[PDB]
């Protein structure tokens, strides 16, 4: 009844990513990337709830009723929707990182703040009373990791120190504990500081100067001059997908969803961004 | 009785600097009886003005006690400012009289035996009358010339109302009105043709109650506004006389007596039928009396509520004339369309429409024969009562502020919603009614498509008659609109804004003889649209190449003839359509379309002209402590350094403003008359706190009272007591003392700053959309905002250096052909500037033009120079905004604004080294690139802290970026400590002044696309 | 200088022997226009005793009671069981502020301990009988203010605006 | 007894640009609100506590049969208990030790008001501590050319909420306390989501003061406008008037009604409550004692949290 | 039964020794879980009365102080001085309310001689001094809280809650 099931599945960004938001000039960057309610990356409902439907009916016009009936029906505006996504929330952003007496060398590491983990224990804490899928695994790593809010922490016992976006010198101590990571490679974790953060991930966005150049004469065009803002590659969203409980919506979960690996997700496509692989959590940690 | 009070006006000559005590009543009355007074008159000239006080009650009347034959003049706020007058008066003593006699060219060719028509007609073209023999405005008191003459003639004559209110037994009033919320009525609007007429409704339908008054009560009657330089009062006077039915070369001696002064341009009231620009406030005040006419003669009646029910239902005689009169056009024209629409509503809904869209707040105080009288005259301290029944009315208006009662909830909606009783045209509501899209909050009457099948499909749902009456419904509605009952008059009332003169004229006229002029006229009015004003350069070109780029163009109606009679409220237009180029277009069809726009920049590239820039830029302003100073708070003078909060507890405050008011008021003396005020004020916790600490004083003050001996005594224990307790209250609460010739003394200069500023909008190509005078908001084009901004605060604080109309702009006055009217030069003006594409939606740039006003004057705060070390302000502020891109300029640099006469070419001179930087980057003298290599060089300079480090970090910095290498910028170094505090709200402003200067050209260059 | 003294209205007659006083001064706190009351006290934190009425001071922000001051001492049988204290003329919220103050005023109280031996709960009560304060101005309002009888020809007035303003808090015990 | 509405995202409480005290740069169709109306809130436990044979015509009707009495709407951050506060054209969000010296400000003179709400909405308002109003700008895209849609934009302008807040209302019935408990439900406006949860809480009642908060809109019988407005501050302290629409009814899918309010966050006087109640019919007598069963006339007294209605 | 009593913070030293029965029992009315400082009473109508600190009984709504609730009697040199008094838990309203109150308990407030001497020049004061909270959290924050340092950690944030939470209104003399 209402919101009977959900299930969680995180967006990487196998590709770049733009996704734009109100497209003002607030941080000297003409398109900027959609942000939060802290200044962090997001993607807005709307975003994923249109850029999933919009790429399910022009792969499986076959299911349109269904798709039209689970995600949204915009002929006939009357009816409610029985699908509807959460805002993804930002779970990791690639950073390039130096090491400092590491036994094992890496040259990139997944980043995150606390106050970013406290939204996903905030969906994790709501979504539980579902009773479909719980994994408390997940949500009881998320515990540990919050019981230690205030320090840095790294998920790989072997860092202890580095240099993060080449910039930002931070000091690690892992977990005392092993701690299996959440991510599916095998990079470390470096859950930082809500201070420093907001400039190590501030860091690893991608600020781009883009021109128009007039074809004839090879010179740029007047005024053609702009900034925007990409998402990486690698970088991991996490959003899960509500579901009410009629059987067009199970019929939804049974094998649209379950042959759904890669979907483009956002603007400026023809510059090849926006190309995301969806991983559910029902078949990892 | 009244109505005689022009010898309660006149109780002076108006020579009167050339009568007191020396430098030769020398004349008294040629058309009446003598003064009334048995202490009438006399007492309303002793509770009129300050210096009644200053220096002591009898001092006033004894005219000789430090006397001076050596004349100067003062400014009223800050007396600073010497002025002269000279050897030079209004001429010689056998034609001293002849301008007494220029009183009787219409006053005595009409009969006096009626006293309605002479008290209304005198009052306007006194001063204008006597400027034109030229007598520089002399000061009411020689001792003390701080006051200007009809400023307390005109005082004497308003409280007059007090004085003849209290001769039945004992009556007396003041009654202020106050509008409940005007900009976000303003707001609602989506074409300007809304934004124009609801500034207008705010000011015509508070113009309706206010004849009712003065028909009845004669002028002089209402302190604010002043109804000396009102343009609406030279339009309603200007009907008073044509209703009478005289020649129209007798007016002439009335009309180009107005004309050259008031209304500047040909546009006139009587060019295009009305007063161009609503110009009352949403806040008046009245001085009344306690009288009810019955004819010729006064009662009165006791109770309070005579006015608060009564005024009101003026109010809403108003609103039930203006839209019964609306109801005669669309019957009378009701076959030509889009008024068959109009009509046909106005049959359906006259239960919603009886209720006025705006409310007013009308706040009422008395005064009794107590406080005033005391066996039958003046009492000790008579004078603490009038500023604190001004302090009992804003009081009010200070209570019931806090609940704004908005003006849709007055309607009754229930049973229309809960049943199904709305009246619709259109489409039928699927969900029981529909948003009203120009308030936002009502519900529709008019359903209209935006398409599907537009123009067909629209008549079979009872919009149409036939076809060619919908051009004129697609004129002013655009499709997919709905409306409120209240919009669709207002819409209705856009398209014909010469309808409001049964408003405007109070009804002077019957309701059908107003309607019945312009029932017959068919004169079309253009408003300019954004795209207009983003085009005016534009149009500037097109001037000046006038045909030889236009041969392709001769088929587009841009270079056809200009065909009707087409002119509009807005002067560079109204004197520059008639060129060989049509300004009526609406050019979002010819270069703001996107099919045959790109053609059309196809024709400029290969005539080499500017292409059109899309963003005008809206102005507006705001008076900084205004009614706290008409409170007589020393806020203004210290803004930012001492706020108004801050008069619970004085005494711990007590440094800099005790040393403020003192060297004000030894300031505003001359003479002999400035050491009697500085040992008797200074005494107050330095002394033992009673009497004999200001004794000495006599020694010198011996020194005139045995002169011509008309003296009634040998002691003087009373008037260095009864000026010891004016200092008493002027010092222990910091307030300054509210007279009747301090609220006529600003607000005849706030009715000057009012005409001037708009003169210095039009000397740019400027818009006005409202202008309420202490308040504004206007609609520049994109050049020309900076040396504006500039020029509006050197005008409203008082500066000049170019020739107005005919008026002379002086330090701290202002000079018409001889007479230095004062000015407002302490009191700050703030402006929020807003650029703007010309397609947003412009319901939320009026929004966001007062919201972002109303947080910059509480947060905004910077560190300003403070007789040499760095105090804070807080108000006085330009700020800009490109889109999201928010600057935020002081203009002040010094607290107070002004202390010497080499201090006022520095008001808004932080934006001049705007305009000098902008002066070298467009000739290619000082590069483009300065800008944005700023960024690297603010790291520095916001963390260095002597200015002399600082030095060579700015001058690098423009050295670096320079094409020339000798092109020397001179920045001032006194810039470069400023730095500002925005605390706890989320948007972006930089904490330095020269991250502000850069990013204020940002913005401008930024603007001119 | 000047000085004050408070006197409050229960729903009991407890204000026959308060103080010795009925002008003190010449000008009042207080006034009586026509309108109703005028310059009228409100004092949180204090409720009602009231049999041989006193107010005791309660740790409650809501407690209120509400009262008047007039020139003057009481009795001459006080300075062991009351307060008294000279605030800067705005430390008292009162209700209908008309009159200008007088940057300084000195006032006392009817004070009684706390009795640190009962479980006081409080119970706040309206003011009803519109005899009784009918005759309470016989008892002081026209006692303090000889005014009654004199110029207020609204007898009612001032009795409903009793009626409707005045309501306090009782110990109840 | 007390359930907590736990926001899982910004939320869209779609107001008709009623208030706006505001700048981002924003010019946003769509401004939202801070407190939520409580026809949000009852139509929202409804949309839970539905059945097929509750159905009828009139929604209010059949609302207080799916339900008992709903109180009024606060903000609880772990921490706080936030209370809304209108000044006129103005919010904010403040505790309650703001509120107790509060009635003593009211009466009081000239400027010692200025002193007081000027650093009260100003600088301890926790409005701007707590709410990031947040533009966001959908459109439409046609799937056959894919690119925007002609004429189909909008700018609706959410509430988000940068520490986590829950809002705070009160329920009388305990069948219910379980089955609400732990609900995921479609809370708000454009398809957002919140969690309520249902913990037993101890709530004082029913305190007779004068100057009262109202925590809900004080609904206006709608008759007796001019016999209201002519004396408004005999009920009103301050705050706003405004007609607001009471919303929009499910079954029906048309707007619900409109009355003038008393809005949330005033401060009222006591002689409010003998003015409605005896400016009643029998109506209306039966008509609004449903409007407090969903809770619209909840009266607060700034002593302590005491809440009771206008016909309690 | 069950008595408590009031312990007034200010940054003024007056602090130094007032109290011997600091727990007494076990329970004390406030408390501090890892977010701060719970149940601390604010009182009206009571300023500090900056020489040798305690509580002057004023007349203004205005003048608040804020405090903390600990099991005991302070000293028993007093009670001619204090206000002790017994309340339902009801009429004085802290913040930060955790559990339901034992429905009767006694107070013991530090209470001032009224003693107009000259007006009372109201201050008010928020806490700043970082040094005065690290010397008066081994001054009292432990002497009654024993837990302290046992079972709570985050003493920053003790820190961090009364700078801006905790204040009081003045004397100024
Ligand atoms: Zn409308």
């Amino acid at each position: 009844p209402y919101y009977a099931f959900a299930e969680p599945f995180f967006i990487h960004a196998i590709t770049h990513l733009h996704v734009g938001s109100g497209s003002s000039v607030e941080e000297e960057i003409a398109l900027p990337f959609q942000r939060d309610e802290l200044g962090y990356p997001t993607i807005y409902a709307s975003s994923l709830k249109g850029a999933i439907k919009s790429f399910l009916l022009k792969e499986f016009p076959d299911k349109r009723d269904v798709i039209y009936k689970v995600l949204g029906e915009d002929e006939n505006p009357e009816e409610a929707s029985l699908g509807t996504f959460l805002d993804a929330i930002l779970f990791a952003i690639p950073s390039r990182i130096i090491e400092i007496d590491s036994a094992k060398p890496y040259v990139w590491v997944y980043v995150t703040t606390y106050e970013l983990l406290k939204k996903v224990k905030l969906y994790l804490d709501s979504i539980s009373q579902l009773s479909n899928a719980s994994f408390s695994n997940l949500k009881n790593k998320i515990d540990t990791i919050l019981a230690k809010e205030g320090k840095n922490i790294t998920l790989d016992s072997d860092l202890k120190s580095a240099i993060l976006n080449e910039d930002f010198y931070v000091e690690l101590e892992a977990l005392n504990n092993k701690i299996p990571s959440i991510i599916n490679a095998g990079v470390p974790l470096l859950v930082l500081e809500d201070s420093i953060g907001r400039e190590v991930i501030n860091r690893s966005l991608i600020r781009v100067r883009r021109i128009r150049i007039d074809r004839d004469k090879k010179v740029v065009e007047t005024g053609g001059l702009w900034s925007e803002e990409y998402v990486p590659m690698k970088t991991i969203f996490f959003s899960v997908l509500l579901g009410k409980e009629s059987k067009e919506s199970a019929i939804f979960a049974s094998c649209i969803l379950r042959n759904l690996r890669y979907v483009i997700l956002g603007g400026k496509e023809t510059i090849g961004k926006g190309i995301v692989e969806l991983r559910w959590v029902k078949d990892v940690i | 009785f009244l109505d005689y009070k022009i010898i309660a006006l006149l109780h002076d000559p108006p020579n009167k600097a050339w009568v007191i005590t020396g430098r030769a009543a020398k004349y008294i009355i040629n058309q009446l009886f003598g003064k009334n007074y048995s202490e009438k008159v006399d007492n309303a000239d002793k509770l009129a003005s300050s210096i009644d006080r200053y220096l002591g009650s009898i001092v006033y009347k004894e005219r000789s006690l430090f006397e001076n034959r050596s004349i100067f003049l003062k400014n009223i706020l800050l007396s600073n400012i010497q002025r002269d007058i000279g050897n030079l008066f209004p001429k010689d003593k056998s034609k001293l009289d002849n301008l007494i006699l220029e009183y009787k060219k219409l006053l005595n060719v009409i009969n006096k035996t009626n006293l309605i028509l002479k008290y209304q007609l005198f009052y306007l073209i006194y001063e204008l009358v006597w400027i034109d023999s030229k007598y520089e405005n002399t000061p009411s008191d020689t001792r003390n010339p701080t006051h200007t003459i009809f400023d307390h003639l005109y005082a004497t004559a308003a409280m007059m109302n007090w004085i003849l209110s209290l001769e039945k037994e004992a009556k007396g009033y003041l009654l202020g009105i106050d509008t409940i919320g005007v900009a976000d009525f303003i707001s609602k609007g989506r074409k300007t043709r809304d934004l124009w007429i609801s500034s207008y409704l705010v000011s015509a339908l508070l113009w309706y109650v206010i004849t009712w008054f003065i028909e009845e009560y004669g002028p002089d009657v209402i302190l604010f506004p002043s109804l000396r330089f009102n343009q609406f009062y030279a339009f309603y006077l200007l009907e008073k006389l044509r209703k009478e039915g005289v020649s129209e070369d007798v007016i002439d001696e009335i009309k180009e007596l107005i004309t050259k002064y008031i209304f500047n341009g040909d546009d006139l009231f009587e060019n295009l039928k009305i007063p161009p620009y609503p110009i009352i406030p949403g806040r008046i005040t009245l001085i009344l009396p306690g009288l009810i006419r019955e004819g010729e003669e006064y009662k009165k009646v006791q109770d309070d509520n005579c006015f608060i029910s009564k005024v009101k239902e003026r109010y809403n005689e108003g609103w039930r004339k203006l839209i019964e009169g609306l109801r005669c056009y669309s019957e009378r024209k009701r076959e030509d369309g889009f008024w068959n629409l109009v009509c046909r509503v106005l049959k359906l809904t006259e239960d919603l429409l009886q209720t006025t869209p705006l409310n007013i707040r009308v706040k009422q105080v008395s005064v009794t024969e107590d406080e005033i009288f005391n066996n039958n005259k003046l009492r000790s301290d008579s004078w603490k009562i009038y500023d604190n029944k001004y302090r009992q009315l804003v009081s009010e208006f200070k209570k019931s502020k806090l609940v704004k009662v908005t003006p849709e909830s007055r309607l009754k909606l229930f049973e229309l919603t809960k049943f199904d009783k709305l009246p619709q045209i259109g489409e039928k509501s699927k969900r029981g009614y529909e948003f009203c899209t120009s308030c936002g909050v009502l519900p529709a009457v008019v359903i209209m498509p935006k398409e599907d099948e537009l123009e067909k499909k629209l008549i079979d749902l009872g919009i149409a008659r036939d076809e060619k009456d919908v051009r004129s419904i697609k004129n002013m509605i655009s499709p997919g609109e709905r409306l409120c009952p209240w919009c669709l008059v207002k819409r209705a009332l856009g398209a014909e804004p010469r309808l409001m003169r049964i408003l405007l004229l109070g009804d002077l006229y019957s309701v059908e003889k107003i309607v019945n002029e312009i029932v017959s006229r068919d004169v079309k009015i253009e408003i300019p649209s954004t795209s207009d004003i983003a085009s005016i350069k534009t149009f500037e070109e097109m001037i000046e190449k006038k045909n030889e780029i236009c041969e392709d163009l001769k088929e587009e109606e841009v270079c056809e003839k200009p065909s009707e009679s087409v002119l509009s409220m807005w002067q560079w237009f109204n004197k520059n359509y008639y060129n060989g180029i049509n300004l009526t277009i609406d050019p979002e069809e010819y270069w703001f379309s996107e099919k045959r726009r790109r053609y059309y920049f196809s024709v400029f590239r290969r005539h080499r002209i500017t292409f059109p820039s899309p963003y005008y830029a809206l102005v507006r302003a705001d008076s900084d402590y205004l009614g706290d100073l008409l409170e007589g708070k020393l806020t203004p003078y210290l803004a930012g350094i001492i706020d108004s909060g801050d008069y619970a507890n004085i005494s711990e405050k007590k440094e800099e403003v005790n040393k403020l008011l003192e060297e004000y008021l030894v300031n505003a003396g001359s003479g002999s008359i400035v050491d009697y005020v500085k040992t008797v004020l200074k005494c107050i916790r330095e002394n033992l706190n009673k009497c004999s600490c200001a004794e000495k004083i006599y020694s010198n003050e011996v020194a005139k009272v045995m002169f011509r001996v008309n003296v009634e005594k040998a002691n003087v224990e009373e008037e260095v007591k009864n000026s010891l307790e004016y200092f008493e209250t002027i010092l222990n609460e910091g307030r300054i003392i509210v007279t009747p010739a301090w609220h006529v003394s600003i607000s005849s200069a706030l009715n000057r700053g009012l005409l001037v500023e708009l003169e210095l909008v039009n000397k740019h190509k400027g818009f006005v959309i409202y202008a309420g005078g202490d308040d504004l908001l206007a609609m520049l084009p994109v050049d020309e905002v900076l040396d504006f901004i500039k020029e509006s605060r050197r005008a409203f604080a008082g500066f000049g250096t170019e020739k107005l109309g005919n008026m002379c702009l002086e330090n701290g006055f202002v000079r018409i052909n001889n007479a230095y009217y004062p000015s407002l030069p302490i009191v700050g003006r703030s402006y929020s500037v807003i650029i703007a594409h010309y397609a947003d939606p412009l319901f939320f740039v009026i929004n966001d033009s007062y919201n972002l006003l109303e947080e910059g004057k509480e947060i905004i705060r910077y560190r300003v120079m403070y007789n040499g070390e760095y105090k804070d302000a807080k108000k006085d502020v330009a700020i800009f905004r490109y889109q999201g891109l928010t600057s935020v300029i002081p203009l002040s640099l010094k607290r107070p604004i002004v202390s010497s006469v080499s201090d006022f070419n520095e008001i808004a001179s932080i934006i001049d080294v705007i305009l000098e930087l902008k002066k070298r980057i467009d000739e290619g003298r000082i590069s483009v690139s300065l800008l944005y290599d700023y960024e690297k060089y603010k790291h520095l300079i916001v963390a260095s802290d002597e200015k002399y480090l600082t030095e060579f970090l700015v001058k690098d910095w423009i050295k670096r970026n320079s094409l020339r290498k000798h092109v020397e910028f001179t920045i001032d170094e006194k810039l470069y400590g400023v730095r500002l505090t925005i605390e706890n709200y989320p948007i972006k402003i930089p904490n330095d002044l020269i991250s502000n200067i850069v990013y204020t050209l940002r913005i401008i260059y930024g603007g001119e696309k | 200088s000047t000085q004050r003294e408070y006197v409050f209205i229960p729903i009991t007659n407890s204000i026959t022997i308060d103080v010795k006083i009925t002008i003190g001064g010449s000008d009042h706190i207080t006034n009586i226009d026509e309108r109703g009351i005028h310059n009228v006290l409100v004092i949180t934190g204090y409720a009602v005793d009231e049999k041989n009425g006193r107010l005791v001071p309660t740790l409650d922000p809501c407690d209120y009671v509400k009262g008047i001051l007039v020139a003057g001492t009481p009795q001459q049988a006080q300075s062991n069981d009351f307060l008294t204290l000279k605030l800067p003329a705005n430390k008292l919220y009162l209700i209908r502020k008309k009159g200008n103050i007088s940057d300084d005023l000195k006032i006392y109280i009817p004070y009684s301990s706390p009795d640190a031996r009962n479980s006081m709960k409080t119970k706040p009560v309206s003011i009803s009988d519109d005899t009784i304060v009918n005759n309470i101005i016989k008892e002081v309002f026209d006692k303090i203010y000889n005014i009654t009888q004199k110029e207020k020809v609204k007898i009612e007035k001032v009795k409903e605006d009793i009626k409707e303003l005045f309501s306090y808090y009782a110990l109840e015990q | 007894k007390r359930v907590l509405i736990k926001p899982l995202e910004p939320l869209m409480f779609r107001s008709q640009g009623e208030f706006e005290p505001l700048i981002t740069g924003s010019h946003t169709a769509a401004q939202s609100l801070i407190i939520p109306r409580p026809s949000t809130i009852a139509g929202m436990l409804g949309y839970i506590l539905f059945n097929k044979s509750s159905g009828t015509g009139d929604w209010l009707s059949d609302l207080t049969n799916l339900l008992a009495t709903i109180y009024g709407t606060f903000i609880e951050t772990n921490g706080e208990y936030l209370f809304p506060l209108r000044m006129g054209n103005h919010l904010a969000l403040v505790d309650q030790q703001h509120l107790i010296n509060l009635p003593t400000l009211l009466e009081k003179e000239y400027e010692r008001r200025e002193k007081g709400i000027y650093e009260l909405f100003y600088d301890k308002n926790k409005l701007f501590q707590i709410i990031n109003h947040q533009d966001r700008i959908g459109i439409s895209i046609d799937k056959s050319t894919r690119t925007v849609k002609e004429h189909y934009l909008y700018s609706a302008r959410y509430l988000a909420f940068k520490k986590e807040v829950n809002y705070v209302i009160f329920i009388d019935n305990d069948a219910i306390s379980d089955k609400i408990n732990g609900k995921i439900v479609n809370f708000g406006g454009e398809n957002r989501i919140a969690k309520l949860e249902v913990d037993d809480y101890k709530v004082d009642t029913s305190i007779e003061e004068e100057y009262y908060l109202a925590l809900s809109p004080i609904l206006i019988p709608d008759e007796a406008l001019d016999n209201f407005l002519d004396n408004i501050s005999d009920y009103v302290a301050m705050g706003k008037v405004d007609k607001i629409s009471l919303g929009f009814d499910i079954a029906n899918t048309k707007r619900k009604e409109m009355l003038t309010a008393i809005l949330e966050g005033s401060i009222v006087k006591r002689s409010i409550i003998d003015f409605i109640k005896n400016e009643i019919k029998n109506d209306l007598r039966y008509r609004f004692s449903k409007y407090e069963k969903i809770g619209y006339n909840t009266l607060m007294s700034l002593c302590k949290l005491a809440l009771r209605k206008i016909l309690s």
